């Protein structure tokens, strides 16, 4: 029959099926700029050993919590960008590459150097420079918006955001404790901390539990959430880490 | 302009 030229059209179909193309590769659509090679060289670093943490524990199958983003915004066209972190200090990451972190009394005021990568100055409330007097008007604008309309909420060091990248399927937050945070469309959170090894998760309704990965991959998926697609989520993760430990030049 | 979820 012409069933027979049908049913190798159709075996072709399936192999083809099984390939690629025009598959979504991971793009920024915003990101802070670092001016410093130094400064990207530790973030690319930083990227890779966490990556490593993942891919050991991934062959290898067979309890604190980290430091998070509660809320942000990228308004990085007009004032710049704006984060919450679960100790409720605000950051400020401005167009120019610097922030102000004001604690929950006092701010940090940090920039980067072509020598050191990163510089930080403590400064009080009180004793605030003149010439710093616009920023913390930004910052004041950026907390009480934050605090007005934004929504969340969580329960040894000062932390701040070294970098952040807005992808379609996720914004990825690089902390300088090491942490990595990823918030997926789907509303769902995950923060990968201490080299790769423990993961957290936070839920659409914002409910948190921090795991070992090592117990999660056990399990094969979060325990208690399984509308968590946690394979395909923990796929983009190293889409998004390897993509960053190679970025060493600006 | 682009945030996280509203209240
Ligand atoms: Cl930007």
């Amino acid at each position: 029959a012409q069933r027979r030229l049908n049913d190798l059209a159709r075996e072709a179909r399936i192999r083809r099926a099984q390939q690629a193309v025009l598959r979504k590769e991971l793009i920024a659509t915003s990101t802070n700029v670092i001016k410093s090679e130094i400064s990207l060289r530790i973030l690319a670093s930083e990227c890779h050993l966490t990556l490593n943490g993942i891919v050991e524990a991934e062959a290898q199958y067979k309890i604190k919590h980290p430091m998070i983003v509660t809320k942000w915004v990228d308004y990085s066209n007009k004032h710049g960008f704006s984060y919450q972190l679960s100790t409720e200090d605000i950051g400020v990451l401005f167009n120019n590459g610097t922030t102000v972190l004001r604690l929950a009394e006092e701010f940090w005021y940090i920039s980067y150097d072509d020598r050191e990568g990163w510089v930080a100055s403590h400064y009080l409330l009180s004793e605030k420079p003149r010439e710093l007097s616009r920023h913390l008007e930004v910052v004041d604008f950026f907390a009480k918006y934050m605090k007005a309309n934004l929504s969340r909420v969580s329960t040894k060091d000062d932390v701040f955001l070294r970098r952040y990248t807005r992808y379609k399927p996720f914004v990825m937050f690089e902390l300088s404790d090491g942490t990595f945070q990823f918030n997926f469309k789907d509303h769902h959170k995950m923060a990968i901390s201490d080299g790769g090894k423990l993961v957290t998760y936070i839920s659409p309704s914002h409910e948190s539990t921090t795991y070992p990965l090592v117990e999660v991959l056990k399990y094969g998926e979060i325990p208690g959430y399984p509308e968590s697609n946690f394979r395909e989520k923990l796929t983009l993760i190293k889409e998004g880490l390897k993509q960053k430990s190679t970025i060493v030049t600006v | 302009l682009a945030q996280s979820s509203p209240a």
